[PDB]
């Protein structure tokens, strides 16, 4: 329930080097720029 | 038929009355159509919701 110019702008800075961060997000929507991607589908993790 | 008309609607909300949530919202909602209402939070879209 974020406008786009907000969600643009919390889109990367919460890491800091030094803070594990998990970006739970339904569809791969402003997360590509993530290190690691997990997908899940029905309780089972997928291997990339 | 369905036919909504808004017509210089403003509006402010009874708590803060001085501030204007809404202001001169001219449109209308006809049937077989759909209109769109798009902005920034805090516009006032849920306001004209409800
Ligand atoms: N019950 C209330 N009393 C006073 N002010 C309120 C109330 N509900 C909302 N507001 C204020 O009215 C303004 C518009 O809120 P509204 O929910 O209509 O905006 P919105 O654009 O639909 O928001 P969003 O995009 O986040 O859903 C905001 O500044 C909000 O803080
Ligand atoms: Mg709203």
């Amino acid at each position: 329930a974020l406008d786009v110019q907000c969600e643009q702008a919390l889109q990367d800075w919460n890491s800091r080097g030094d803070r594990t961060v998990l970006v739970i997000a339904h569809r791969l929507q402003t997360v590509q720029r993530a290190h690691q991607i997990l997908v899940l589908q029905e309780g089972k993790l997928q291997k990339l | 038929e369905g036919l909504v008309q808004f017509q210089d609607v403003s509006f402010a909300y009874p708590n803060r009355p001085d501030v204007l949530v809404l202001q001169g919202l001219t449109f209308t909602l006809r049937p077989g159509e759909v209109t769109a209402l798009v902005g920034p939070n805090g516009s006032g879209k849920s306001t004209v919701a409800a």
